[PDB]
């Protein structure tokens, strides 16, 4: 049998993320450059 | 099938809110709505 005589205290790292970055997008701003032709074609598909 | 009240979506956040959650009682918490847009004053027009 093998018994240790002495030990050494050691530190590990662990890396775990928790969350990431918020993202927020305007849907008729990005599809349609403020244009209201192009938003009253985009009211046509729905609630997407 | 009378319809006993009505909400105008423009007239302020509050009603926006309910447009947006397609209810007369809006609990407590906070909402996203549509976003807000600096209208251009005038028309330039730049030609040769």
């Amino acid at each position: 049998i093998a018994i240790p005589t002495n030990f050494t205290i050691s530190v590990t790292t662990e890396i775990l993320p928790v969350s990431m970055t918020k993202t927020s997008v305007d849907c008729t701003m990005y599809i349609c450059g403020d244009s209201t032709e192009c938003s009253n074609l985009l009211l046509q598909y729905g609630s997407f | 099938g009378t319809i006993t009240d009505a909400v105008d979506c423009a007239l302020d956040p509050l009603s926006e809110t309910k447009c947006t959650l397609k209810s007369f009682t809006v609990e407590k918490g906070i909402y996203q709505t549509s976003n807000f847009r600096v209208q251009p004053t005038e028309s330039i027009v730049r030609f040769p």
